[PDB]
RNA sequence: GCUACCUAAGAACAGCUAAAAGAGCACACCCGUCUAUGUAGCAAAAUAGUGGGAAGAUUUAUAGGUAGAGGCGACAAACCUA
RNA sequence: CCUCCGCAUAAGCCUGCGUCAGAUACUGACAAUUAACAGCCCAAUAUCUACAAUCAACCAACAAGUCAUUAUUACCCUCACUGUCAACCCAACACAGGCAUGCUCAUAAGGAAAGGUUAAAAAAAGUAAAAGGAACUCGGCAAAUCUUACCCC
RNA sequence: ACCUCGAUGUUGGAUCAGGACAUCCCGAUGGUGCAGCCGCUAUUAAAGGUUCGUUUGUUCAACGAUUAAAGUCCUACGUGAUCUGAGUUCAGACCGGAGUAAUCCAGGUCGGUUUCUAUCUACUUUAAUUCCUCCCUGUACGAAAGGACAAGAGAAAUAAGG
């Protein structure tokens, strides 16, 4: 089947500017109390999540360096210790991942 | 009493360890080969 | 099925449309002369 | 018509779905926190909980060992599953996994989620916290609660 | 440089049954019976399955030859750069 | 998870995912493929050359077959030239097509069917199906099984 | 020979069917050479229904078994931008025949490419019929042969909706 006539710009404007086509305004956006960047209420904050992901990447790189190769996952719990921090009694018997920076305030 | 499966790389995965394990499988076939003729054939059949 | 009628081979190329073959016959000499008159950058193949 | 169908259709078929979930779950067991498309994480959360239960069952259980061997494609994680995760959750009875939506993927704008085992060594997620008890509405509701308690 | 036929000198044809076979089953390889899809398609003739031949009148790489009042043709008025 | 493959030679193409820098498997610059492999041969004049190949041995052949020198005269005294890359060629295309040979005969080599979600119709491919078993249809087409006998040409 | 040959795709079938009534069945009714059972004929009635197979491309026809009945038509002989191409005077070929031959025959026969991603219109959730069984009843009727209605009870089949 082929068009029998060219559809006019008036009809085309009707079709493509019908509110069903138009983008819907989102009212679920809100400010993150932690960093103040915008976030959707149900979604996690992009800025804070990126902070956590970068810290996780550093920790995981240290984990890989300590493991030294594939298939060397430890059989014990792991604890991340930052500069100026010593293992506690609970931390005893756990693999220590040392990070060469001050503990982040958000991290606890 | 706990029979953990051996901690070895996958023999079919697309990775360096998997390739090394496949090479080990080849060398195991070479070892299992009894006749020196079979050993040489397996060692030299692949032309590169 | 069709379309790939050109099976390239330099021997056939030069033996069919080369300078020597074009000059071999008077007709090919006139082909070369026509190319020269038209100003073709490639008189032969 | 898909009334009562509880399993998503993923990958190239049922086997491919199982294998995709298996890879995601192996990554989850290894790293304790994995970000992946939202639907796949939702599908794999139940299997993660089930592996935690099977690890609770114990090393000596041949059925649990077979399940772990199948589901953990990297065999170094089976000792982990049986000696780090299950002992960690021995006290708990469920809810071993925390799943939270993430800003859509930059590449294809896919709905993504992060799923982690609770109590992992990794930095805590920016968890959504309910409004403080000291807010206006919460204080008014506290007044309601105190009045009811005094009445009874 | 496709295709029809030919010339020179080359190459390929697993395995099984049989036995010196234009023999049988059957790969590679050649072909294209039937179905479906495709029909501005992956493709200006393809794909998947299915199927015929597959030691021969076989298939095929290279180079050469026959040119339109023509060539070539196991005649289908076939093929001779879609 | 797949593996039709794949690696080389031939042919074809001709720098066509090497590095750096700019852009936004492109542009500019820089670099590269090193001969033993292969190509590029032969001083004359006569004169020789019946007896295949097939494990060549029995045999069997028919279609009757790729594989040889001597005699005299000349002549050594002095290792050049060219191909060597690539994800590649013919199909207007990063085209499900075409594409010779040697090995690998499932691989040591080479690859990714799913951009994310949902799981409506219709459509394509596939699998399973109560009882029946061609009642379908032009025709058992397709599918499933492995299935007799008679005709025309 | 009036539109269409800068194309209105045209047999039969599948699918879905809309409509007419000049009604095949079911409903009511008059007549009968209507005793009953079957029938015939006419008026009214189009709500609903109107089978499956063998050969044949058949539409049809014959035949087999049924049915309450297996209706006549119109709809581009409805419907190929939904489907199939078995027949059917494209390209190949054979037989009989015609012709000197090319080739041909409203002769047979074997084979033979079914395109389209929907722009517009239109549209996309609008109290059921019938048969049969028993009984009535071996009664009414009838010489016999045969053989009913109505009423009642029970079973089903299809259609619609779940
Ligand atoms: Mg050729
Ligand atoms: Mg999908
Ligand atoms: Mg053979
Ligand atoms: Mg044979
Ligand atoms: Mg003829
Ligand atoms: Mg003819
Ligand atoms: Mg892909
Ligand atoms: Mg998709
Ligand atoms: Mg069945
Ligand atoms: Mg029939
Ligand atoms: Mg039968
Ligand atoms: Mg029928
Ligand atoms: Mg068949
Ligand atoms: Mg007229
Ligand atoms: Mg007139
Ligand atoms: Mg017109
Ligand atoms: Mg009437
Ligand atoms: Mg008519
Ligand atoms: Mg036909
Ligand atoms: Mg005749
Ligand atoms: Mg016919
Ligand atoms: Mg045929
Ligand atoms: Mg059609
Ligand atoms: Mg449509
Ligand atoms: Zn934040």
């Amino acid at each position: 089947a082929a068009p029998k006539n060219r559809r006019t710009i008036e009809v085309n404007r009707c079709r493509r500017r019908n509110p069903q086509k138009l983008i819907k305004v989102k009212n679920n956006i809100d400010v993150c109390p932690e960093c103040g960047h915008l976030k959707q209420k149900h979604v996690l904050c992009a800025y804070c999540y990126e902070k956590v992901c970068k810290e996780t990447a550093e920790i995981r790189r240290q984990i890989g360096k300590q493991e030294g190769g594939p298939f060397k996952a430890p059989t014990i719990e792991t604890v991340v210790l930052y500069t100026g921090e010593t293992p506690s009694e609970q931390d005893q018997g756990k693999r220590i991942i040392e990070r060469d920076r001050k503990r982040p305030s958000w991290f606890t | 009493v706990a029979r953990y499966p051996p901690i070895v790389a996958s023999m079919t995965a697309d990775s360096k360890a998997a390739r090394l394990r496949r090479i080990e499988r080849w060398q195991a076939t070479v070892h299992a080969a009894e006749s020196v003729d079979e050993k040489l054939r397996i060692l030299t059949k692949m032309q590169f | 099925a069709r379309g790939n009628e050109y099976q390239p081979s330099n021997i056939k190329r030069k033996n069919k449309h080369g300078w020597v073959r074009r000059l071999s016959t008077p007709a090919g000499v006139q082909v070369i002369l026509r190319r020269m008159l038209k100003g073709r950058k490639s008189l032969s193949h | 018509i898909s009334h009562g169908r509880v399993f998503r259709r993923m990958g190239l078929g049922p086997e491919s779905r199982i294998h995709l979930l298996r890879n995601l779950l192996t990554g989850l067991v290894r790293h304790e926190r994995i970000e992946a498309p939202w639907a796949r994480v939702d599908e794999m959360r139940g299997y993660a909980e089930k592996l935690i239960d099977y690890g609770k069952l114990g090393d000596t259980n041949e059925r649990a060992m077979r399940m772990a061997d199948f589901w953990l494609t990297e065999k170094d994680l089976i000792p982990k599953l049986f000696q780090v995760l299950a002992p960690r959750y021995k006290d708990q009875t469920g809810g071993y996994t925390r799943m939270l939506q993430i800003p859509n993927r930059s590449l294809d704008r896919a709905k993504m989620a992060v799923i982690e085992y609770k109590g992992n060594c990794l930095p805590p997620l920016p968890l959504p916290r309910r409004d403080s008890h000291l807010t206006l509405l919460n204080q008014l509701l506290q007044g309601l609660r105190q009045d009811l308690r005094q009445s009874q």
